[PDB]
RNA sequence: GGUGGGCACUCUAAGGAGACUGCCGGUGACAAACCGGAGGAAGGUGGGGAUGACGUCAAGUCAUCAUGGCCCUUACGGCCAGGGCUACACACGUGCUACAAUGGUCGGUACAAAGGGUUGCCAAGCCGCGAGGUGGAGCUAAUCCCAUAAAACCGAUCGUAGUCCGGAUCGCAGUCUGCAACUCGACUGCGUGAAGUCGGAAUCGCUAGUAAUCGUGAAUCAGAAUGUCACGGUGAAUACGUU
């Protein structure tokens, strides 16, 4: 994990445009390329379209999952099975 | 006697089996309530006993452990993340190999077809 | 009283360069004690030969380093100081201190 | 070992060359206990700002005369194997082959 | 007065001193039994010493550098050894039979391309 | 080999006893290059072979050696149709070894507290011979003698 | 060796002597040469390394480089952000750690070689269980740092129990570099603690400082070695012989 003596880390795009997003509420998903960004507590309740490697997966951030990195619930390989 | 204690042993080799309580942790349990580690649990006064169960009450063990680990883990395969989701195959969760070698996580060879 | 040291890669030019030295300082009468060798300094590579897959066919190679002191008693005459030139050629290094 | 990558790593050097006292500043400003959160994240969003090939871990030297990635030493700007040709030849001074 | 010694074995380095007196037996400014700890190393040093009946009647000072116990040991036997032979020249052919003037000249095997050890090499599966 | 030129390096380093018997069996019983092991285990066995047997461990240890030193033995033959087994005597010089060996395999897998007890108990039983190597030994005896059709 | 001092010794590195079947006995076609002995530190090309004949396998490499052709020109040429090469019902090669008492821990204690360091090493004190943090000395290096070798010895304990063995897997919280450790780094603290009782057919290395075993360094490199190259400590058994 990082060090502690930067906390978050999110990519300054991202930030103004979701800092714009608590002014006003919550109201359409944000289209995502960086997975590095770490969610902030003061985000819940947006939708987030990730980028996977082809499509933007979309995901709802709640509460319980605010300590995890943004591409951590995206995945990127299939395996629909040997058989 | 804890949860079944054994005797003949010496104080904290035996303080190592109450499911929460290692070698280190047990030598600072051991010296918190000052008993000899050397001595055996069997010449063991019950004035200290109690002292003994005080200290492992403080933190946890076996049933409260069961709980955290469970909840903890729990709490991984619901929310989505890959680490729960790979929690849910037996794969390996760290980012060893898959390709072989990840044998104590599969068990058996379970042969194709047979 | 001052203090010299010699650097080359090859032992033949500092040996020449260190008789030299000793010559000319002691031929205008200023007093030189006798040089010491300090170690030296080995340093090797191993290098693969083919230009694809054969890992055990390689080459050893080695640079040396060779290192001479020199000190002087009773300064009296500095030529050697105008004499670079004749002191170094090509492939020898002198450092000088204490002058 | 292509021409565009040539140039391209040239690029890399060129820009990390051209800064090279700014990382030093905000590092040193990051590094620093004493330094407050609300000089920590000003320099931290100037970090960020900044172009990402400007940096040391962005770099990978090649060979100067074919740009060969692998098999570089860096006592020599050489590659592994026109090291050989030059050593044969004998215009690496000082190097002869060894046994001890 | 005095005579002077020197024994090499396996990287290691040994000056002997060889003086009358009473054997005080010191190694590097240390007593004998104090350095060699339960090992085979006493008896072996003093071999060539007690070969001549000679343990006592001369004190021995000696510094060794260099190596490992056993070949400080050795390292040892060959230095008085020499510097016996520096005082009896007459037991020559005594210490040629007894074996200890020759020098060891055994030494670590390098590493070579292509083995693990000197000499041991991977295993060579046939397919 | 083929040229018979392999000398024969002579090693006698018994520190106190003076043996040259107890030196072979020092090397046989060395592992792993770990000498200071093997003279602690060995003289632990001495002495309490010593503290045991009022007679001198010297000759107990001899004497156990001795009755564990085979005289004959059986040796496969490649006849070219069939696989045939003929008995040979013993080499003067291999009997030591053969008896030293299997004396120190016999005595590494007792199961008690240490090889201390365990080489004692070896060589109490061989000194008589009520140990396992002797049957052993005997064992390979009654090989070459139910072999004695071919012998040579 | 802290200082005066010494050129005694070790040590460092240059120049040199020494071993050439040289001498003796025996054999041998009184040849070449062979078997012992003296002296000798070393005796029979002393030990190790570099050195690879004519050619073979249309062996490998067009992706290190060069190069005869053939191929694309809005792309088979360029730029950027993410993902993959680290996937996983299985099989194979090469290693590491083990299955313990010739050992696991605890306390104090002994001896090596080799090497790297000024876009570097990075000490002292102090702060943290720790990984680490402030701090800045000294060093262009036989001077300062990397950096305290380990196995070994002694004393206390464990008593053969899947165990004071073994450490995978896993949960929680950390430390360091890097813009950024989720895919996908290495180490640290606590806890859980698995398979593993020496392994079939078959198969591998090694003839003396060798095998076995214990530690140390360098390169590549912001970080990333159970791999590669290199250095020492302890230190074996066996060779009747050529079917
Ligand atoms: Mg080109
Ligand atoms: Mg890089
Ligand atoms: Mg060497
Ligand atoms: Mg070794
Ligand atoms: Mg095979
Ligand atoms: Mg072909
Ligand atoms: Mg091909
Ligand atoms: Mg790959
Ligand atoms: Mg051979």
């Amino acid at each position: 994990p990082r060090s502690l003596k930067k906390g978050p880390f999110i990519d300054l795009h991202l930030l103004k445009k979701v800092e714009v997003a608590v002014e006003k509420n919550d109201r359409k998903p944000i289209k995502t390329w960086s997975r590095r960004s770490m969610i902030l507590p003061h985000m819940v309740g947006l939708t987030i379209a990730v980028h996977n490697g082809r499509q933007h997966v979309p995901v709802l951030v709640n509460e319980d999952m605010v300590g995890h990195k943004l591409g951590e619930f995206a995945a990127t390989r299939t395996y629909r099975g040997h058989a | 006697a804890g949860v079944n204690i054994p005797d003949n042993k010496h104080t904290v080799i035996s303080l190592t089996y109450i499911y929460g309580v290692g070698r280190t942790t047990a030598q600072s349990i051991c010296a918190a309530t000052g008993v000899n580690p050397a001595a055996k649990i069997k010449d063991l006064s019950d004035e200290q006993i109690d002292q003994l169960r005080n200290e492992v009450a403080k933190i946890t063990t076996e049933g409260d452990l069961r709980r955290e680990i469970n909840m903890n883990i729990k709490r991984l395969m619901d929310l989505g993340c890959y680490r729960g989701l790979r929690h849910r195959r037996g794969l390996p969760v760290r980012g060893q190999r898959t390709k072989t070698n990840a044998r104590t996580r599969k068990g058996p060879r379970k042969p194709i077809r047979k | 009283q001052i203090r010299i040291r010699l650097k080359a890669f090859d032992h033949r030019l500092i040996d020449q360069s260190t008789q030299e030295i000793v010559e000319t300082a002691k031929r205008t009468g200023a007093q030189v004690r006798g040089p010491i060798p300090l170690p030296t300094r080995k340093e090797r590579f191993t290098v693969l030969i083919s230009p694809h897959v054969n890992k055990d066919a390689r080459d050893q190679y080695e640079i040396r380093t060779h290192k001479r002191v020199l000190d002087i008693v009773q300064p009296t005459d500095k030529t050697v100081d105008a004499l670079m030139k004749l002191d170094l050629a090509a492939g020898v290094e002198v450092q000088i201190s204490l002058g | 070992a292509k021409e565009s990558m040539k140039n391209r790593e040239l690029k890399r050097q060129l820009t990390v060359a051209k800064y090279a006292k700014k990382r030093a500043e905000l590092k040193a400003i990051i590094a620093n206990p004493n330094s407050s959160a609300e000089e920590r994240w000003n320099a931290q969003v100037a970090l960020q700002k900044q172009p990402r090939d400007a940096s040391a871990s962005r770099l990978r030297n090649r060979c100067r005369l074919t740009g060969r990635p692998h098999g570089f030493y860096r006592k020599f700007g050489l590659s592994r194997n026109k090291l050989r040709e030059a050593a044969m030849r004998g215009d690496v001074p000082g190097l002869v082959k060894a046994s001890w | 007065t005095q005579n002077y010694g020197t024994g090499r074995r396996k990287t290691a380095t040994a000056r002997v001193f060889l003086r009358p007196g009473t054997g005080k037996i010191s190694i590097n400014n240390r007593g004998l039994d104090q350095f060699f700890g339960r090992e085979t190393a006493r008896m072996v040093v003093r071999q060539p010493l007690e070969l001549t009946e000679t343990v006592e009647k001369f004190d021995i000072f000696v510094t060794v550098v260099g190596g490992g116990v056993s070949g400080q040991a050795g390292a040892i036997r060959h230095g008085i050894t020499r510097a016996l032979i520096e005082y009896d020249e007459t037991l020559r052919s005594s210490l040629r039979k007894a074996g200890y003037v020759t020098r060891d000249a055994r030494e670590v095997e390098r590493k070579k391309v292509g083995l693990r050890k000197a000499r041991k090499r991977p295993q060579y599966s046939k397919r | 080999p083929r040229r018979r030129v392999a000398a024969k390096r002579e090693v006698l380093a018994d520190p106190k006893y003076g043996s040259q018997i107890l030196a072979k069996f020092m090397n046989h019983v060395m592992e792993s290059g770990k000498k200071a092991v093997a003279e602690r285990i060995v003289y632990g066995a001495l002495d309490k072979v010593k503290e045991r047997g009022k007679a001198d461990p010297l000759e107990t240890f001899e004497k156990a050696l001795d009755a564990i030193a085979p005289l004959v033995e059986v040796k496969s033959r490649r006849v070219g149709g069939a696989t045939y087994q003929v008995p040979v005597e013993v080499r003067p010089s291999r009997r030591n070894a053969l008896a030293m060996r299997w004396l120190v395999d016999f005595a590494r897998k007792r199961g008690e507290k240490s090889m201390a007890l365990r080489l004692a108990g070896e060589l109490l039983d061989a000194a008589e011979g009520k140990g396992a190597a002797v049957k052993k030994r005997e064992d390979v005896h009654r090989m070459a003698e139910a072999n004695k059709a071919f012998s040579h």
